[PDB]
Protein backbone atom coordinates (compact mmCIF):
# COMPACT_ATOMS: atom_id res chain seq x y z
CA UNK A 1 0.00 0.00 0.00
CA UNK A 2 1.45 3.81 0.24
CA UNK A 3 4.67 3.98 1.21
CA UNK A 4 5.67 5.35 4.52
CA UNK A 5 7.38 7.91 2.03
CA UNK A 6 4.70 9.68 1.28
CA UNK A 7 3.55 10.36 4.19
CA UNK A 8 7.57 11.35 5.83
CA UNK A 9 8.30 13.84 3.08
CA UNK A 10 4.14 15.18 3.73
CA UNK A 11 5.28 16.03 7.29
CA UNK A 12 8.50 17.89 6.35
CA UNK A 13 6.17 19.50 3.29
CA UNK A 14 3.78 21.01 6.00
CA UNK A 15 7.35 22.08 8.40
CA UNK A 16 8.94 24.16 6.69
CA UNK A 17 6.05 25.27 4.68
CA UNK A 18 5.54 28.94 5.37
CA UNK A 19 9.38 29.58 5.83
CA UNK A 20 12.05 30.97 2.73
CA UNK A 21 15.19 29.48 5.05
CA UNK A 22 18.10 28.99 2.82
CA UNK A 23 18.47 25.74 5.02
CA UNK A 24 16.04 23.16 3.75
CA UNK A 25 16.91 24.19 0.72
CA UNK A 26 20.80 23.72 0.67
CA UNK A 27 19.90 20.44 2.70
CA UNK A 28 16.95 19.07 -0.19
CA UNK A 29 18.54 20.65 -3.45
CA UNK A 30 21.93 18.46 -2.62
CA UNK A 31 19.82 15.39 -1.78
CA UNK A 32 17.88 15.81 -5.09
CA UNK A 33 20.86 16.73 -7.23
CA UNK A 34 24.42 16.01 -5.36
CA UNK A 35 25.47 14.05 -7.78
CA UNK A 36 26.48 11.00 -5.57
CA UNK A 37 23.53 9.41 -3.22
CA UNK A 38 20.88 7.39 -5.91
CA UNK A 39 18.00 8.98 -7.34
CA UNK A 40 15.16 7.63 -4.78
CA UNK A 41 14.79 9.93 -2.00
CA UNK A 42 15.84 12.39 -4.74
CA UNK A 43 13.13 12.82 -6.85
CA UNK A 44 10.34 12.93 -3.95
CA UNK A 45 12.72 15.82 -2.75
CA UNK A 46 13.06 17.63 -6.02
CA UNK A 47 8.62 17.66 -5.42
CA UNK A 48 8.37 19.20 -2.12
CA UNK A 49 10.46 21.78 -2.66
CA UNK A 50 8.33 22.21 -6.18
CA UNK A 51 5.23 22.56 -3.23
CA UNK A 52 6.83 25.12 -1.15
CA UNK A 53 8.64 27.53 -4.01
CA UNK A 54 5.26 26.86 -6.12
CA UNK A 55 5.29 31.06 -6.38
CA UNK A 56 8.27 32.03 -5.98
CA UNK A 57 10.94 30.19 -7.69
CA UNK A 58 14.38 30.43 -7.24
CA UNK A 59 17.61 30.31 -9.13
CA UNK A 60 19.66 26.89 -7.69
CA UNK A 61 16.77 25.17 -8.42
CA UNK A 62 16.07 26.01 -11.86
CA UNK A 63 19.74 25.49 -12.56
CA UNK A 64 19.99 22.16 -11.61
CA UNK A 65 16.82 20.80 -12.42
CA UNK A 66 18.36 22.03 -15.58
CA UNK A 67 21.50 21.30 -15.59
CA UNK A 68 19.67 17.54 -15.40
CA UNK A 69 17.87 17.48 -18.34
CA UNK A 70 20.91 18.40 -19.83
CA UNK A 71 23.73 16.78 -18.51
CA UNK A 72 21.29 14.31 -15.93
CA UNK A 73 24.61 12.73 -14.68
CA UNK A 74 21.86 11.49 -11.53
CA UNK A 75 22.25 8.23 -13.44
CA UNK A 76 23.20 6.17 -10.81
CA UNK A 77 19.80 4.65 -11.07
CA UNK A 78 16.67 4.79 -13.01
CA UNK A 79 13.23 3.72 -13.44
CA UNK A 80 10.52 5.69 -13.71
CA UNK A 81 10.38 9.29 -12.30
CA UNK A 82 10.66 11.70 -15.41
CA UNK A 83 6.49 12.83 -14.96
CA UNK A 84 7.00 14.06 -11.32
CA UNK A 85 10.10 15.41 -12.45
CA UNK A 86 9.02 17.14 -15.75
CA UNK A 87 5.76 18.27 -13.98
CA UNK A 88 7.62 20.14 -11.72
CA UNK A 89 9.56 22.19 -14.35
CA UNK A 90 6.11 23.24 -15.21
CA UNK A 91 4.23 24.26 -12.00
CA UNK A 92 7.49 26.11 -11.28
CA UNK A 93 5.93 28.71 -12.64
CA UNK A 94 3.46 30.95 -11.56
CA UNK A 95 1.73 30.65 -15.12
CA UNK A 96 1.31 33.96 -16.72
CA UNK A 97 5.18 34.94 -17.52
CA UNK A 98 7.09 34.47 -20.69
CA UNK A 99 9.81 33.13 -18.48
CA UNK A 100 9.28 30.10 -19.07
CA UNK A 101 9.41 30.68 -23.35
CA UNK A 102 13.08 31.75 -22.42
CA UNK A 103 13.47 28.61 -20.84
CA UNK A 104 12.33 26.48 -23.31
CA UNK A 105 14.82 28.38 -25.83
CA UNK A 106 17.43 27.11 -23.99
CA UNK A 107 16.09 23.48 -24.37
CA UNK A 108 16.16 23.81 -28.12
CA UNK A 109 19.08 25.18 -28.49
CA UNK A 110 21.09 22.49 -27.49
CA UNK A 111 20.41 18.87 -29.25
CA UNK A 112 18.97 15.55 -26.75
CA UNK A 113 15.79 15.23 -29.15
CA UNK A 114 15.34 13.11 -25.79
CA UNK A 115 13.87 15.45 -23.64
CA UNK A 116 11.16 16.11 -26.73
CA UNK A 117 8.14 15.21 -24.97
CA UNK A 118 8.37 17.41 -22.24
CA UNK A 119 9.05 20.02 -24.92
CA UNK A 120 5.58 19.36 -25.98
CA UNK A 121 3.97 19.14 -22.58
CA UNK A 122 4.87 22.66 -20.94
CA UNK A 123 4.78 24.10 -24.63
CA UNK A 124 1.17 22.65 -24.66
CA UNK A 125 0.44 24.42 -21.55
CA UNK A 126 0.79 28.34 -20.63
CA UNK A 127 1.64 30.35 -24.66
CA UNK A 128 1.79 29.10 -27.79
CA UNK A 129 -0.77 26.03 -27.68
CA UNK A 130 -4.66 27.30 -26.93
CA UNK A 131 -6.27 28.74 -30.15
CA UNK B 1 30.96 45.14 -28.52
CA UNK B 2 28.58 45.37 -25.64
CA UNK B 3 27.03 41.49 -25.07
CA UNK B 4 24.45 40.81 -22.04
CA UNK B 5 24.40 37.39 -20.41
CA UNK B 6 20.85 36.38 -18.76
CA UNK B 7 21.51 34.31 -15.89
CA UNK B 8 18.87 31.42 -14.96
CA UNK B 9 18.46 32.91 -11.70
CA UNK B 10 16.46 36.04 -12.98
CA UNK B 11 19.34 38.90 -13.99
CA UNK B 12 21.56 39.95 -16.47
CA UNK B 13 25.05 41.46 -17.08
CA UNK B 14 26.44 43.75 -19.72
CA UNK B 15 30.11 42.47 -20.74
CA UNK B 16 32.35 44.68 -22.52
CA UNK B 17 33.87 42.18 -24.76
CA UNK B 18 35.18 41.60 -28.86
CA UNK B 19 35.08 38.77 -31.63
CA UNK B 20 38.61 37.86 -31.51
CA UNK B 21 37.75 37.29 -27.57
CA UNK B 22 37.83 33.68 -26.51
CA UNK B 23 34.98 31.71 -24.74
CA UNK B 24 37.77 31.40 -21.91
CA UNK B 25 38.52 34.75 -21.61
CA UNK B 26 34.67 35.48 -21.16
CA UNK B 27 34.14 33.13 -18.70
CA UNK B 28 36.87 35.19 -16.37
CA UNK B 29 35.25 38.53 -16.68
CA UNK B 30 32.16 36.94 -15.50
CA UNK B 31 34.07 35.25 -12.53
CA UNK B 32 35.72 38.71 -11.49
CA UNK B 33 31.94 40.20 -11.73
CA UNK B 34 30.12 37.41 -9.89
CA UNK B 35 32.13 34.65 -8.08
CA UNK B 36 31.21 31.70 -9.98
CA UNK B 37 33.97 29.84 -11.14
CA UNK B 38 34.90 28.78 -14.82
CA UNK B 39 34.74 25.39 -14.03
CA UNK B 40 31.54 25.64 -13.35
CA UNK B 41 29.58 27.87 -15.99
CA UNK B 42 27.70 27.11 -18.91
CA UNK B 43 27.50 29.67 -21.82
CA UNK B 44 24.41 29.25 -24.28
CA UNK B 45 23.33 30.98 -27.33
CA UNK B 46 21.08 31.59 -30.84
CA UNK B 47 23.10 28.22 -31.94
CA UNK B 48 24.60 26.02 -29.35
CA UNK B 49 26.88 26.09 -26.26
CA UNK B 50 30.29 27.97 -26.66
CA UNK B 51 33.26 25.82 -25.65
CA UNK B 52 36.15 27.42 -24.27
CA UNK B 53 39.22 28.83 -26.67
CA UNK B 54 37.00 29.65 -29.60
CA UNK B 55 36.09 32.97 -30.34
CA UNK B 56 32.77 35.05 -29.65
CA UNK B 57 33.41 35.46 -33.94
CA UNK B 58 33.36 31.52 -34.53
CA UNK B 59 29.92 31.41 -33.30
CA UNK B 60 29.19 34.82 -35.65
CA UNK B 61 27.98 36.08 -31.62
CA UNK B 62 26.89 40.32 -32.52
CA UNK B 63 26.51 42.73 -30.34
CA UNK B 64 23.71 43.23 -28.00
CA UNK B 65 23.80 38.78 -27.87
CA UNK B 66 21.55 37.39 -24.75
CA UNK B 67 24.16 35.07 -23.31
CA UNK B 68 22.14 32.01 -21.16
CA UNK B 69 24.88 31.37 -17.97
CA UNK B 70 24.17 28.37 -16.13
CA UNK B 71 25.76 26.79 -13.07
CA UNK B 72 26.86 23.55 -13.34
CA UNK B 73 24.56 20.63 -11.37
CA UNK B 74 25.10 20.85 -8.29
CA UNK B 75 22.73 21.80 -4.79
CA UNK B 76 22.96 24.43 -2.09
CA UNK C 1 36.54 29.12 15.85
CA UNK C 2 33.77 26.40 16.11
CA UNK C 3 32.39 25.70 12.80
CA UNK C 4 29.51 23.49 12.08
CA UNK C 5 29.28 20.99 9.14
CA UNK C 6 24.93 19.55 8.31
CA UNK C 7 25.37 16.19 6.84
CA UNK C 8 23.07 15.84 4.10
CA UNK C 9 20.93 13.59 6.33
CA UNK C 10 23.25 12.53 9.42
CA UNK C 11 23.94 15.38 12.10
CA UNK C 12 25.87 18.83 12.57
CA UNK C 13 29.34 18.02 13.65
CA UNK C 14 31.00 20.87 15.19
CA UNK C 15 34.71 21.16 15.15
CA UNK C 16 37.46 23.93 16.34
CA UNK C 17 39.58 24.98 13.32
CA UNK C 18 40.82 28.29 12.63
CA UNK C 19 41.17 30.86 9.05
CA UNK C 20 44.56 29.64 8.55
CA UNK C 21 43.36 25.78 8.68
CA UNK C 22 43.55 24.01 5.33
CA UNK C 23 40.33 22.47 3.93
CA UNK C 24 42.21 19.04 3.76
CA UNK C 25 42.99 19.38 7.43
CA UNK C 26 39.29 19.82 8.04
CA UNK C 27 38.67 16.83 5.82
CA UNK C 28 41.27 15.05 8.38
CA UNK C 29 39.43 15.98 11.52
CA UNK C 30 35.98 14.37 10.17
CA UNK C 31 37.99 11.24 9.11
CA UNK C 32 38.74 10.68 12.72
CA UNK C 33 35.29 11.97 13.89
CA UNK C 34 33.32 9.47 11.88
CA UNK C 35 35.06 7.10 9.34
CA UNK C 36 34.20 9.10 6.41
CA UNK C 37 37.81 8.90 4.67
CA UNK C 38 38.82 11.99 2.49
CA UNK C 39 39.20 10.80 -0.91
CA UNK C 40 35.58 9.91 -0.48
CA UNK C 41 34.17 14.00 1.30
CA UNK C 42 33.07 16.87 -0.36
CA UNK C 43 32.48 20.19 1.53
CA UNK C 44 30.01 22.80 -0.14
CA UNK C 45 29.26 26.09 1.24
CA UNK C 46 26.67 28.22 -0.80
CA UNK C 47 26.39 26.21 -3.22
CA UNK C 48 30.61 26.40 -3.95
CA UNK C 49 32.14 23.15 -3.70
CA UNK C 50 35.40 23.75 -1.22
CA UNK C 51 38.43 22.55 -3.18
CA UNK C 52 41.73 21.38 -0.88
CA UNK C 53 45.06 23.23 0.08
CA UNK C 54 42.71 26.12 0.39
CA UNK C 55 42.01 27.64 3.77
CA UNK C 56 38.63 28.61 5.72
CA UNK C 57 40.12 31.79 5.36
CA UNK C 58 39.93 32.24 1.48
CA UNK C 59 36.25 31.27 1.45
CA UNK C 60 35.79 34.00 4.29
CA UNK C 61 34.27 31.25 6.13
CA UNK C 62 33.73 32.66 9.79
CA UNK C 63 33.07 30.91 13.16
CA UNK C 64 29.49 28.71 13.47
CA UNK C 65 29.76 28.77 9.85
CA UNK C 66 27.33 25.91 8.58
CA UNK C 67 29.34 23.32 6.42
CA UNK C 68 26.76 21.21 3.73
CA UNK C 69 29.11 17.51 4.41
CA UNK C 70 28.49 16.24 1.14
CA UNK C 71 29.52 12.90 -0.41
CA UNK C 72 31.39 11.98 -4.14
CA UNK C 73 32.63 8.99 -6.17
CA UNK C 74 33.16 9.90 -10.05
CA UNK C 75 35.70 9.12 -12.42
CA UNK C 76 35.57 6.95 -16.10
Amino acid sequence: DTKISSAAILGLGIAFAGSKNDEVLGLLLPIAASTDLPIETAAMASLALAHVFVGTCNGDITTSIMDNFLERTAIELKTDWVRFLALALGILYMGQGEQVDDVLETISAIEHPMTSAIEVLVGSCAYTGTG
Amino acid sequence: MQIFVKTLTGKTITLEVEPSDTIENVKAKIQDKEGIPPDQQRLIFAGKQLEDGRTLSDYNIQKESTLHLVLRLRGG
